[PDB]
């Protein structure tokens, strides 16, 4: 969706976004998976245990 | 930390996957570092400021 | 035997203008004052997430 | 209408009555019921007019046809509004009143006419004593102060012939019985016995003032005030707010406290009031005048409406919110507007995108001429509406509007030239304006969201000027150096970079391809990478000896991306520059290679075409940056365990008590340093190769691919401090105040940081952010100073036909050449050609353009130095000629007349230090530490060459050098000077003349805790004027024998030793004297004051040392927040604290008499009879003992140089030089590469004043400072008529006085100190026809300049013929 | 303000000096998207005829 620009971020001494961006990568995997888990109606206690 | 959780929820541990071009469709050499954040406005209408 | 007094945590300095930012030791300290100033100076959007 | 000058002079009462129409008597303003002015009020319409559009008062004169008719109820005359815009009134008032900014101005010029101090003249006016007019009796005279006791006790004895008034009356009949003529020659024949330098000079200033009233045909009566003028009522308005009330002005309160003043003075007259009321009043009356002209500067200020002091003409005339710097300079603009910036190029080089609303609003005047041209309109008041409605044809009209038309853009604030520039929009959409991409190092504005400022011009002449001179292809260069502006940011061109790398031999090496298509279609096919070593059918052209094309056609090892990036070069440029990695400067080279082999149109095809590639490649290329990119090397931890672990053993050795407190922290501190220059080459060593893999077999070691380490090898922005504080450790830190911190930071970005160090870290970054804050005020300030400097500079005539120069010399600082001869040379006129013997004498032709191929033909020749004609040896009158300047930096070639010179120059040198303090601090900001201590080493080999020596060889067989200045130079095979240092005076060599020196070799041991005396032949020493207790004392040492003799000053001297002078006699065994080698006098060596003998009688003294370290270090400080002060008073001219006193007059010079200890240094010249004595301070070190030969500019004491004294003594172009050098080195230290031509510039601009010494015939007397133009002009007269001519005295003055001082007094008003320079233009009566371009900037005309060049050459020919 | 996803990568110049490049999903879905008030006063005043 967004496009960012990698000039001027290296040279202004913060990594800042950098590790934003992952931790934000990995709660929109852990989002996604319990999406997928939530779209199917296996088991309530797998949910739980997830 | 940070790449245990990628790796719970089912994400490459280095956080930086390739992608495609929306325009040719080919592969770039090296991958790119994607994820979500937070992003933020000021008022700086261009509507007043224009 | 020498310490007289201990801090209760590291958020005591910084204001909360400027530590919302989840990253604060990644920055510096000119990057984080242009943060937090973007930050306060912010606009609402129209479904809050 | 077409006035020819602005005349000032005083202005005489009846005229002022004359310039109105009316008497103002009553202060009503307006009716509380009606808004009809009284009849006899501020505003009345029967004074100053009709009120409405040709309107009386009553309303009952309409048909504006009856024009001038009086009418006989109100009495209004009908005519037009803006007739109240030109018209004034004026007030009778009953006692005179004395003008309070006549005095008040220093330097108080009507004290220095009436020759009385300003208190006694305040004493005066305040009614607190009394002053006699004329005395004709013997008991006072003129200019007499009596009290009032005193008054009351001399008006009892005599009367009806002491004339005595009180303060205005009592001035106005002093000024009125006074003569001019008299006094003049009073003062004259007084100057001609008497000499007192002081009083010489207050009587010079006087008679000056008095020869400029006289010569002005002003009256004396003038300076009182008895009909004083009224402001216009349209200058103060007094209209009714939005909001229901009314807004008043200050300045209608203070003429109506003013009126009021005047009427209970007049009620109070005419009642006859006492003595006392009378003499309130008349103070009351004069502070309400002061007041009005001078708001509260002597005193308390009035008290404004609710909290703050109302504002008077004087705060509208000086203020920085006066209406000078903003309705004349620059104000408001009709087709105008403000928007915000975008990011995409969307267009080409000359064209830029705009939405459709900015047309929407600015070009709809074309819109309705346009839609009355075809007829698609009825008439203007409905094309209003049509295009109101937004219709396609009105869209479709628009696009024919803005189809081939310039428009302005500008970025505040504009420092250079390059922010303004004029282009061409396109209809968008999306309401925000795009910019060139490769403008923003032109505008020097990043895409952050600033605000960009549109302007349209209406006229064709305009339009054109915009078309053809201020294009962004048309100007390309920057104005300071004639490298090209264009040093790109963009990680693209990091991936440009990249193309033009190379890889491993991963699939896709091992083939030969025909051409660059070929290379294209390949790498576009998705078949390999722009890496693999593939040789390419290259077919290149090169240039002919004459212009043509030469066709060759072979083979060439490279890879995809280079043979693209050759593709995308056009057919002009060689193979063998594109052949390299292409950086920052290897395509800041090949932009200037291309601009100077090809032109100007080609270039921006090329650009254009590679910046597209660019920006398509980098979209497919896909770089990014993750954690796991910068890597951290395991050696850190070692390293940081090793310093804590060296810390602990300094502070187990500290509690031992061994090592001081500041011997402790420069050990921290050079321990830390070290090992922060360990972590950074490990850094480096870890992040450089990462090319572990095999390469069909062996494996292969070569550069990584690492975005941070290419990114830097690249140039994005070029820094390896960000690169050591992001992966490594980040350096260390000072304190706020004191010192650099002890305890640095060991952790980084990536791991994280803690509490502590961040906000040990936060007090240097926002100390950074408010000092670079701070100092783009005072950037600005030097800008503003260095344009009103020169600003009155225009290219009249070709050259000036002068043959002196400057012989520049490549300065090389130390022994890396940093500027050499090439780049010093490049775009001067040459004159006076040295003929410099090299390969076979090539001689070089005068007043040439020195090209490119003649500067390789001085490279090959390597000619030492070259003579051309700089800017302050010009000879061309009102400004400098085109000879004496040079090749444009702007267009590539020589420029021709019109075309400024001063204002290019200012902004080109205030340009990099705003730039650099806006771009460096706000990225990234810390703190350095500098060496103080050097040591002695050569690196260089070639051989010793001295210049102006007088060695001897002494007993120890060693060439040991006898002079004061002589600077030790290393010429080499090639004939020319790499190497020169400041030998002292005493220091032993090592090697002769003539004999080859190696590397690392010490040359001279230049101790400056031991500086011996010079002996050539040994002889026992003989005490002459040496008793103990008399001049010299015992001190007992601890050593074996080895005592000191401390020689006494003359402030410890008995009464027989005060003429005494201590010496040291060199006597043979036996007893006969010994004479020097060469002259006649003795030996003998007269010791200087405190004075240190080691050896006592009987056994010879040798290498004395009678001398001190007392380390001083000069300026050279860190970057240009920080060093802008030293580069402000370089060009203020401001004197050291220790200015080093040079000779005057060449000769035998020695002392004198010494009160109190203070030295006293005579000149006693072989020729001239006078001798010439100067004052030394007695903590003043000398250099010589006594005295020796020195010529006319010598250094004599230790410290900086005063640039005045050395403009005096040694010469114009060496103080000239030594400016440009000493500006220049500040630039050098910070990396600006800036031409010496914008130096000499402002040198000669401030060297434009001079003072006569002598006897001339025309109006010029001793101590008099006349305009250099006028000098000039005086001494051709002199030479074409063969009169007795007259010799000047070229001074040097600061930015202020050389602006004070200029012949325009407009400009120097309109700059700074308006108020001072509008009285000396009203009492010396100027006459300025004008000269400078403020003037023609205010009065809205011509510049006479550039373009304007003909109309000033056509108004000056038709002046000349009647 | 919002979530929204971000890349870091070149491109043709949308991204050139510190910009932000943005989709057309975000104007789709009403993202980013404010509401202003603008005040307008009409005042009813007296003239002295």
């Amino acid at each position: 969706d967004i496009v960012l620009n990698p000039l001027g971020v290296p040279s202004r001494m913060n990594i800042g976004q950098i590790l934003e961006t992952h931790l934000g990568m990995a709660a929109k995997g852990i989002g996604d998976k319990i999406n997928a888990m939530l779209k199917q109606q296996q088991e309530v206690a797998k949910l739980r245990e997830f | 930390e940070i790449k245990e959780l990628l790796k719970l929820g089912d994400l490459p541990t280095s956080g930086q996957i390739r992608l495609y071009d929306g325009r040719t469709g080919e592969q770039f050499e090296r991958p790119v570092t994607v994820g979500y954040m937070y992003m933020l406005k000021l008022n700086h209408l261009v509507d007043d400021k224009m | 035997d020498q310490v007289d007094y201990m801090d209760v945590s590291t958020q005591q300095v910084v204001s909360v203008g400027a530590s919302l930012i989840p990253f604060l030791e990644h920055d510096d300290a000119n990057r984080a004052l242009m943060g937090a100033n973007m930050q306060r100076q912010a606009v609402p959007t129209l479904r809050a997430d | 209408e077409e006035f020819d000058a602005i005349k000032i002079a005083l202005a005489s009462p009846d005229m002022i009555r004359s310039w109105s129409f009316g008497e103002v008597k009553k202060p009503e303003t307006i009716n509380y019921r009606t808004f009809k002015p009284e009849r006899d009020g501020l505003f009345c319409a029967r004074i100053f007019g009709p009120v409405k559009d040709y309107e009386c008062l009553c309303g009952k004169y309409k048909r504006l046809k009856h024009r001038g008719v009086i009418c006989e109820k109100c009495g209004v005359e009908v005519t037009q509004t803006k007739v109240r815009r030109e018209r004034m009134g004026h007030i009778e008032l009953a006692s005179p009143t004395a003008h309070i900014w006549f005095l008040k101005s220093l330097p108080s010029r009507i004290g220095l006419l009436l020759d009385m101090p300003l208190r006694d003249i305040e004493r005066v006016l305040y009614f607190e004593s009394y002053v006699v007019i004329e005395g004709g009796m013997t008991n006072l005279e003129r200019q007499q102060i009596l009290t009032e006791e005193q008054y009351l006790d001399a008006l009892e004895e005599f009367g009806d012939e002491f004339d005595a008034k009180m303060g205005a009356e009592a001035i106005q009949a002093l000024l009125k019985s006074m003569d001019l003529e008299q006094e003049c020659e009073q003062l004259r024949e007084e100057l001609n016995e008497t000499n007192s330098e002081t009083k010489r000079k207050k009587l010079t200033k006087r008679i000056k003032l008095l020869e400029a009233f006289v010569q002005s045909g002003n009256k004396p009566e003038w300076m009182i005030l008895t009909v004083l003028p009224v402001l216009p009522p349209d200058l103060r308005p007094l209209v009714p707010l939005d909001g229901g009330r009314f807004a008043t002005s200050d300045l209608n309160d203070l003429y109506r406290r003013v009126i009021n003043r005047n009427n209970r003075l007049k009620r109070l007259l005419d009642l006859a009031a006492p003595d006392i009321i009378v003499r309130n009043e008349k103070r009351m009356l004069q502070e309400a005048v002061d007041a009005l002209l001078d708001n509260g500067r002597r005193g308390r200020a009035i008290t404004g409406s609710n909290k703050r002091p109302l504002k008077s003409l004087a705060d509208m005339i000086k203020g920085k919110q006066g209406r000078f710097r903003q309705n004349l300079l620059g104000k408001r603009v009709d087709y105008s507007g403000r928007s915000v910036i975008t990011v995409g190029p969307y267009l080409r080089l000359h064209q830029c995108g705009l939405p459709k609303k900015m047309a929407l609003e600015l070009f709809k005047p074309f819109i309705y001429g346009k839609l009355e041209l075809r007829g698609l309109a009825t008439t203007i008041k409905a094309a209003k509406k049509m295009v109101e409605r937004e219709e396609a044809v009105v869209w479709d009209i628009l696009d024919e509007v803005i189809r081939e038309h310039p428009v302005l853009l500008n970025r505040a604030p504009t420092l250079h030239r390059l922010g303004i520039q004029a282009f061409e929009p396109v209809l968008i959409e999306g309401k925000a304006i795009q910019l060139h991409p490769l403008v923003c190092a032109a505008y020097n504005a990043d895409f952050d969201g600033d605000q960009m400022a549109v302007h349209v011009p209406l006229t064709l002449e305009a339009q054109l000027e915009a078309r053809a001179l201020m294009m962004s292809t048309n100007n390309i260069l920057s104005p300071a150096n004639g490298e090209p502006i264009i040093v790109p940011s963009q990680d693209v061109v990091l991936g440009l970079y990249y193309m033009t790398r190379d890889c491993v031999n991963a699939k896709g090496e091992g083939m030969v391809l025909t051409g660059p298509k070929e290379a294209e279609r390949l790498y576009r096919s998705g078949l390999a990478s722009l890496h693999a070593r593939v040789k390419v059918r290259i077919t290149e052209y090169e240039k002919d000896a004459n212009g043509e094309l030469v066709a060759k056609t072979s083979l060439k090892d490279t890879t995809v991306g280079r043979a693209i990036l050759w593709m995308i070069v056009p057919k002009g440029l060689p193979y063998s520059i594109v052949n390299q990695a292409l950086g920052k400067k290897a395509i800041s080279k090949m932009l200037n290679t291309c601009y100077r082999i090809l032109g100007l149109k080609p270039t921006v095809i090329f650009a254009d075409q590679i910046m597209y590639t660019g920006f398509a490649y980098a979209a497919r290329s896909g770089a990014s940056v993750g954690i796991d990119d910068m890597v951290i090397p395991e050696k850190k931890h070692e390293i940081i365990s090793e310093a804590e672990a060296e810390v602990a053993e300094i502070q187990e050795q500290f509690q031992s008590g061994l090592v001081t407190a500041g011997e402790r922290y420069n050990k921290v501190i050079d321990i830390w340093a070290a090992a922060n220059d360990r972590v950074s080459k490990a850094m480096m060593d870890n992040l450089q190769t990462e090319t572990v893999i095999n390469r069909d077999g062996q494996e292969e070691k070569q550069v990584s691919f690492n975005s941070i380490y290419m990114m830097a090898d690249s140039g994005a922005r070029g820094s390896a401090a960000q690169i050591r504080q992001l992966a490594g450790m980040r350096g260390l830190m000072a304190k706020p105040d004191g010192s650099i911190i002890e305890t640095p930071i060991t952790a980084n970005f990536r791991e994280g940081l803690n509490v502590l160090q961040y906000f040990i870290s936060t007090h240097g970054a926002r100390k950074g952010l408010a000092d670079t804050a701070l100092k783009t005020a005072n950037s600005g300030y030097l800008t503003r100073r260095l344009v009103d400097v020169a600003q009155d500079l225009v290219v009249t005539e070709d050259d000036c036909g002068t043959h002196e120069g400057i012989m520049m010399t490549p300065v090389i600082e130390g022994g890396d050449v940093k500027e050499p001869l090439r780049d010093r040379v490049l775009g001067r006129v040459t004159a006076e050609d040295v003929l410099k013997p090299g390969t076979a004498d090539i001689l070089v032709p005068r007043n040439t353009l020195l090209h490119e191929q003649w500067c390789d033909l001085l490279e090959e020749n390597s000619v030492d130095a070259v003579k051309v004609r700089s800017v302050v040896s010009c000879d061309t009158d009102f400004g400098v000629c085109a000879h004496c300047y040079g090749r444009d930096l702007a267009r590539g070639h020589i420029i021709n007349k019109g075309e400024a010179i001063g204002v290019i120059a200012a902004q080109s040198i205030g340009e990099p230090g705003t730039q650099l303090t806006m771009r460096t601090f706000h990225i990234g900001g810390a703190a350095s530490r500098a060496a103080a201590e050097s040591s002695i080493q050569v690196k260089n080999k070639g051989s010793i060459k001295l210049s102006n020596v007088k060695s001897v060889v002494n007993s120890s067989g060693k060439l040991v050098i006898t002079s004061r200045n002589t600077e030790l130079k290393l010429i080499d095979e090639f004939g020319r000077t790499k190497e020169s240092y400041k030998v002292p005076y005493g220091a032993v060599l090592a090697k002769g003349d003539g004999e080859q020196v190696a590397g690392g070799e010490t040359v001279a041991n230049w101790d400056p805790h031991t500086m011996p005396v010079i002996t050539e032949v040994s002889g026992f020493v003989r005490f002459t004027d040496m008793i103990d207790g008399q001049t010299i004392t015992r001190q007992t040492d601890e050593l074996t024998g080895l005592s000191s003799l401390v020689v006494l000053d003359s402030a410890e001297r008995t009464a027989g030793g005060k003429d005494l002078r201590p010496a040291l006699k060199i006597v043979d065994a036996q007893g006969n004297d010994v004479l020097i080698p060469g002259t006649d006098m003795p030996a003998q060596y007269f010791l200087p004051g405190k004075a240190i003998v080691q050896l006592e009688d009987g056994v010879q003294i040798s290498s004395g040392d009678t001398l001190a370290r007392i380390p001083q270090e000069s300026g050279g400080t860190k970057d240009i927040t920080g060093g802008l002060p030293r580069v402000a008073d370089l060009f203020e001219a401001r004197r050291p604290k220790e200015p080093a006193i040079l000779a005057e007059i060449s000769g035998i010079v020695s002392f004198g008499k010494e009160t109190k200890g203070k030295r006293r240094l005579v000149i006693t010249p072989v020729d001239g009879s006078d001798p010439y004595e100067e004052m030394i301070p007695k903590w003043r070190q000398l250099n010589v003992f006594e005295g020796e030969r020195v010529e006319r500019g010598d250094v004599i004491s230790d410290g900086p140089e005063a640039p005045h004294d050395i403009l005096r003594l040694r010469g114009v172009h060496a103080v000239t030089r030594y400016i440009v050098n000493e500006v220049q080195d500040v630039y050098r230290l910070q990396g600006v590469k800036i031409n010496d031509k914008h130096i000499e510039v402002i040198v000669r601009q401030m060297l434009r004043k001079a003072t006569i010494v002598n006897a001339g015939s025309s109006d010029f007397l001793e101590g008099e400072q006349v305009e250099y133009s006028r000098v000039k002009i005086a001494n051709r007269e002199l030479e074409a008529n063969g009169k007795v001519g007259a010799t000047y005295s070229r001074d040097l003055l600061g930015i202020t006085k050389a602006s004070l001082a200029t012949e325009s007094f407009i400009s120097a008003a309109s700059f700074q100190e308006t108020t001072r320079v509008l009285t000396e233009a009203a009492v010396a009566g100027k006459r300025d026809e004008l000269r400078g371009l403020k003037e023609n900037v205010i009065v809205g005309r011509l510049i006479p300049a550039g373009t304007g060049y003909a109309y000033h050459q056509d108004r000056m020919r038709r002046r000349a013929a009647g | 303000g919002q979530n929204m996803r971000v890349a870091f990568m070149p491109w043709n110049g949308y991204n050139f000096e510190d910009s932000i490049l943005v989709s057309e999903r975000v104007v789709q879905e009403d993202r980013f998207t404010t509401i202003h008030i603008q005040e307008l006063a009409c005042v009813s005043r007296d003239t002295k005829l």
